[PDB]
């Protein structure tokens, strides 16, 4: 089959400034047959160019499509507001498959997380597991890795977490962490650390509790 | 409700080579002529028996549209009573023909870096097309006395050749898009109408 | 020009003439039509003949064209005194370099209405006062020729020079002969460091060569 | 202008079929093909499929080749997509699109793409029941409470701090689906220091499905 | 009636640009095409380019490499021919003309078809003065080897614009003899004549011969005495 790899995965820009955005097939597509797509949070995707390089109807100037071959380009002249969001491509040459999408994002400073760890609530433990929270707060870029340990030990496959969207206002993400552990489980340990790796941070931040202090 | 597929003809990625020019048929719908005559698109749209200004007050049979590529300055050769290749070899129309030939530059389309060569036509042919005759055969082409057998050398021609499309190309060495329009009248009721 | 054709061909009242158009596998060979047009001095070219062979109504059968190979010939039969003109063929060059529309030449067409006559040629040297000026024109003059066709070349010492060199088109003098000029643009240097510069005129396989020198 | 409309939002159990439909206006119908492509929740774009509205003609992603079928019923310029056997990986939201990549009257490919989406439908595909959440309190310059909303089906639920009055600080974080086939969500707030145990903090939790409100006032310790 | 009727005469400079016109009469003016062709002084014939008058298409020669643009008014059927960055070598009568070629709709490509129709010309000259008075020379008495009691002298007028020069030689007492030859159209788009008289030899001592230059355009009058020089 046709793979098309879209790069770079985000794009971390300013309103004002140039996106090019990239879109690579594993094999010659014909350019009739390459396509650009937008889809803005909570809405269905929009067509903006086909035929590798015209514009749909309705679709501003900003938006211009170009390559052949391989190698597709999406260029926005002028990022406005409502342009930070996820464009895919689409190839119909051989059957008809989309790439994996770019994310265009709001650019700001670095900034740091704020860490806060909670400890399950004594109305949880009641019913038999133990949710131990860890919240990362109002940090700058995107990438954040949290680790789990119990009394020093590296906590795997036992973790969830999801991401916010990125904040109208400020521009950050925040992120939530949950630990699930038995009851059982959770009472046979001390020490419950939450360990945060960011660049807004020069070594990893670790905040933790003691169980029932 | 039923629109004239024209789009599907002058919108598809692919056009059939010329030697196996593609025919559709276009029956029981309601037709737009004026978007197409007044098509920024087209730079050739000359017509035989009918008026184009004239086409979406008119009805047909049937209509029937052939579509291929062929180099800029063979368009010429889409037109009743003319000689060379394209015509004598691989797409004749009538004296009495009744249609449109419409053509545009395809450059952007079937020309690439280092040359686009998909786009065939017949080089050697025993003798002339009749109209609308298709000849896909691609039988060893014997041009001397020595029998050929069915293998290409001395005399003994392959009977298809390549367009070479480079994107510097001379316009009259382009590619152009054509479609041929027959606007059918059997002695039966129309079903291609004008709006 | 693309197709070539004979710079001037001359025949008597009545008589019959042919003006060749060759040209090359990518217009003529390529079975592209040759069309001929006449042009009388101050005036349009007027169409004479199109698709090869094909007369405009006002053109008589006197006129007749044909196309073979990479070649075209234009035959007038009966020449008559109003068929002296400039005649061009026309063709079409398809290349992977552009489509254009390619002439021949001309050829020049005299009827002859009166005895063949030599040029008379005087060339002047540079005036003192234009040398003063910095500047230096040798003038050939060409007169009492006919036909009017003439090729004039210039020599420094016994070398060619076409550089700086502008001939007049030959015009009708008052004896219905032929006048023109050119003129030679050098240097004083130039002038002055060699042994001779000369003005030659060839008319109808006659050449006339006159000489001057720095005194 | 042309509006494609598609039916509401599904639950399903595994084993089971759904039925989405796709009403379009404002163009000549059998002159364009429908494509059906589907999002994962935050995933990319998966083709399902075209229909030609003209021949019913199909093509389909070899992936569902044989568990779904696309339809159009003409006098009410709908299209319809029937997908069966569903499991959990089928939870997706499914777009049906006006076609311009194969023609419906001749099949062959088109200078073009899908346009004039539909707004979606969600399909949610679990063996779960359908069950109101625990609310659990998550206790605290600046400090942070929250409340987890744990082990409720299906999405979504909504979540407020003192009844919308306190927007300020204030982070709800998407769902996760545990291994349970229940759903998990944080709700947290930052707020001064000093306002702990000075300060009353309640989240307010709606479940609309199950007809589920909570009110848990968050208090230090 | 099916007439072409062109702009008038311009003068420009080496570097700038012109715009000539062609407007149709007499025939449906979007039916047909243009293709413009031009002629250097005494030269050929050499097409310049076409355009389709109905959706404005065109095709250039190679030489006039994006050079010229080839425009149409729909509306009062006019042709238009612009050429930039004038050189010397573009001074020519700059003719449109109408190819023989006419269909139901509209068609580029009419190169093929012999040009029936043609406008009266415009005569386009490349030159740095619209308008200059002669620098008149003396071409000092000269007698051939073979008639040596007969001499040619005369006056070289050179370097004017435009058209016409007129030479009298002893303010219209000298006729017999004297020969105004036609001018040469140089590169630099001005205009140079001589004006000679064949005289006998024995009245070089005696005789004076002035050459008297009127350049109306200029308004400039030059008498030139054409002495003996040893
Ligand atoms: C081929 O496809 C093009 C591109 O979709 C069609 O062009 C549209 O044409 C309509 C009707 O003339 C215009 O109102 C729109 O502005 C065009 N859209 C774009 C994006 O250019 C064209 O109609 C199709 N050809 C045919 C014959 O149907
Ligand atoms: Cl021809
Ligand atoms: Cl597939
Ligand atoms: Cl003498």
């Amino acid at each position: 089959e046709i793979v098309l790899t879209q790069s770079p995965g985000t794009l971390s820009l300013s309103p004002g400034e140039r996106a090019t955005l990239s879109c690579r097939a594993s094999q010659t597509v014909s350019s009739t047959s390459l396509a650009w797509y937008q889809q803005k949070p909570g809405q269905a995707p929009r067509l903006l160019i086909y035929g590798a390089s015209s514009r749909a109807t309705g679709i501003p100037d900003r938006f211009s499509g170009s390559g052949s071959g391989t190698d597709f380009t999406l260029t926005i002249s002028r990022l406005e507001p409502e342009d930070f969001a996820v464009y895919y491509c689409q190839q119909h040459d051989t059957s008809l498959t989309f790439g994996g999408g770019t994310k265009v994002e709001i650019k700001r400073t670095v900034a740091a997380p704020s860490v806060f760890i909670f400890p399950p609530s004594d109305e949880q433990l009641k019913s038999g597991t133990a949710s131990v929270v860890c919240l990362l707060n109002n940090f700058y870029p995107r990438e954040a890795k949290v680790q789990w340990k119990v009394d020093n030990a590296l906590q795997s496959g036992n973790s969830q977490e999801s991401v916010t969207e990125q904040d109208s206002k400020d521009s950050t993400y925040s992120l939530s962490s949950t630990l699930t552990l038995s009851k059982a489980d959770y009472e046979k340990h001390k020490v419950y650390a939450c360990e945060v790796t960011h660049q807004g941070l020069s070594s990893p931040v670790t905040k933790s509790f003691n169980r029932g202090e | 409700t039923n629109l004239c597929p024209f789009g599907e003809v002058f919108n598809a990625t692919r056009f059939a080579s010329v030697y196996a020019w593609n025919r559709k048929r276009i029956s029981n719908c309601v037709a737009d002529y004026s978007v197409l005559y007044n098509s920024a698109s087209f730079s050739t749209f000359k017509c035989y028996g009918v008026s184009p200004t004239k086409l979406n007050d008119l009805c047909f049979t049937n209509v029937y549209a052939d579509s291929f590529v062929i180099r800029g300055d063979e368009v010429r050769q889409i037109a009743p009573g003319q000689t060379g290749k394209i015509a004598d070899y691989n797409y004749k129309l009538p004296d009495d023909f009744t249609g449109c030939v419409i053509a545009w530059n395809s450059n952007n389309l079937d020309s690439k870096v280092g040359g686009n060569y998909n786009y065939l036509y017949r080089l050697f042919r025993k003798s002339n097309l009749k109209p609308f005759e298709r000849d896909i055969s691609t039988e060893i082409y014997q041009a001397g006395s020595t029998p050929c057998n069915g293998v290409e050398g001395f005399n003994c021609y392959f009977p298809l050749q390549s367009y070479g499309f480079q994107p510097t190309n001379g316009v009259g060495y382009q590619p152009y898009r054509v479609v041929v329009l027959s606007f059918e009248l059997l002695h039966a009721p129309a079903t291609v109408c004008g709006p | 020009s693309v197709l070539t054709q004979p710079p001037s061909v001359s025949g008597a009242p009545g008589q019959r003439v042919t003006i060749s158009c060759t040209g090359s596998s990518s217009n003529i060979g390529a079975g592209y039509d040759v069309h001929w047009y006449q042009q009388l001095p101050g005036t349009a070219p007027k169409l004479l003949i199109y698709g090869n062979t094909n007369r405009p109504s006002g053109v008589p059968d006197r006129f007749s064209g044909s196309k073979s190979g990479t070649s075209a010939s234009l035959a007038i039969t009966g020449l008559q005194a109003e068929d002296e003109a400039d005649y061009y063929c026309q063709s079409y060059d398809s290349s992977l370099s552009g489509s254009e529309v390619v002439f021949g030449g001309g050829t020049k067409l005299t009827v002859l209405g009166q005895p063949k006559a030599a040029p008379s040629v005087t060339l002047f040297p540079p005036s003192s006062e234009e040398l003063q000026a910095n500047k230096a024109t040798l003038v050939c003059l060409i007169s009492d020729f006919y036909p009017g066709a003439v090729t004039v070349a210039w020599k420094a010492d016994s070398s060619p020079v076409k550089a700086g060199v502008e001939t007049t088109t030959p015009s009708k003098q008052s004896n219905n002969k032929y006048a023109a000029s050119s003129y030679l643009s050098l240097t004083p240097e130039q002038w002055k460091s060699h042994r001779s510069y000369s003005c030659q005129v060839t008319h109808e396989g006659s050449t006339v060569e006159k000489t001057v020198a720095p005194t | 202008q042309v509006q494609l409309v598609q039916s509401g939002a599904e639950v399903k159990k595994p084993g089971a079929s759904v039925k989405v439909s796709c009403k379009a206006s404002g163009y000549p119908f059998t002159s364009y093909g429908i494509s059906w492509v589907r999002q994962a929740p935050g995933q990319g774009l998966e083709w399902m499929g075209w229909i030609s509205t003209y021949n019913g003609n199909t093509n389909y992603a070899q992936k569902f080749q044989g568990r779904v079928t696309m339809t159009t019923d003409t006098s009410t310029t709908t299209g319809y997509m029937e997908l069966r056997r569903l499991r959990s990986d089928d939870t997706a939201v499914y777009y049906c699109a006006r076609d311009y990549t194969r023609g419906a009257w001749f099949g062959e490919s088109l200078i073009g793409g899908f346009d004039n989406w539909g707004q979606g439908t969600l399909v949610t595909v679990s063996s779960a029941s359908t069950k109101g959440p625990s609310v659990f309190p998550l206790a605290p310059g600046t400090a942070a409470l929250g409340c987890l909303v744990k082990d409720y089906f299906p999405e979504p639920v909504t979540v407020s701090w003192n009844s919308g009055a306190l927007t300020s600080g204030v982070h709800t974080f998407p769902a996760v689906l545990q291994s349970s086939g229940l759903y998990s969500l944080s709700s947290v707030v930052t707020v001064p220091s000093s306002s702990l145990g000075t300060q009353t903090y309640i989240c307010n939790v709606n479940h609309k499905p199950s007809n589920t409100k909570v009110d848990k006032k968050v208090e230090p310790k």
